């Protein structure tokens, strides 16, 4: 048996199952593992990706792979227009999360 | 199962105290930034109070700065809102949110039951 590469924050397991079935949720990790580089880079963010997935409506994720490990990190999954522009510090907080996850997983 | 779980609420008189509970189940809030809303009936939601993951930054709507305090135990997996002198615009049910920072970023949304909180005569 193989360890999971994939790690789910608390906001992204509340929110998973309304956005994504198990079968597309299987897909999109598939996808990822090919490519982790599959999303766009957003900026002052440390690395962190956002994705949208077509799928009811399409969703976004917003992920970090951690390349040390080969391991993904799902941060959050939202509908359009239930996420809102960050400013500096809350980029910084942000970043700090990042962090401290990486570090207790 | 992740879910906030809201208490501390009843019934004062104006200008009284009450101190809400916020108790996260089923994760550790720790790393999060964690929020308060409220709603009365025929009203929306409107956000009260927000607290990084450190404390070192907190959030206060107008109409309630100056009266309300929020703090966290991470050790208690708990975050707290005193309210002081509180006055019936104050009435509505208080809930709970999980967030990556102060100030929040994700649009409110229920994470509990919330508690309920009456100010009157």
């Amino acid at each position: 048996h193989m360890k999971s590469v994939f790690v789910e924050s608390t906001i992204f397991e509340k929110y998973r199952d309304e956005y994504l079935s198990d079968e597309e949720y299987r897909l999109f990790q598939a996808e990822l593992m090919l490519n982790p580089k599959l999303g766009d880079v957003i900026q002052g963010t440390g690395g962190l990706r956002k994705i949208r997935v077509a799928s009811r409506g399409g969703s976004r994720i917003i992920y970090y792979f951690l390349d040390e490990k080969r391991r993904f990190y799902l941060l959050t999954i939202y509908g359009k227009n239930e996420m809102s522009d960050l400013n500096a510090n809350q980029r910084k907080q942000l970043m700090a999360f990042m962090e401290a996850w990486r570090n207790e997983q | 199962q992740v879910q906030l779980q809201e208490s501390g609420g009843g019934l004062v008189q104006p200008g009284g105290s009450l101190r809400l509970s916020c108790a996260a189940s089923g994760f550790t809030l720790d790393y999060y930034a964690i929020g308060w809303f409220r709603q009365a009936p025929g009203k929306e939601r409107e956000g009260v109070s927000c607290i990084s993951s450190s404390g070192g930054t907190t959030n206060y709507a107008d109409s309630v700065k100056g009266r309300f305090t929020v703090s966290r135990d991470n050790a208690k997996n708990t975050v707290y809102l005193q309210m002081n002198s509180l006055k019936p615009e104050d009435t509505a049910v208080y809930y709970c949110v999980a967030d990556f920072a102060c100030p929040l970023i994700r649009e409110y949304d229920y994470w509990g039951q919330g508690t309920q909180v009456t100010v009157s005569s």
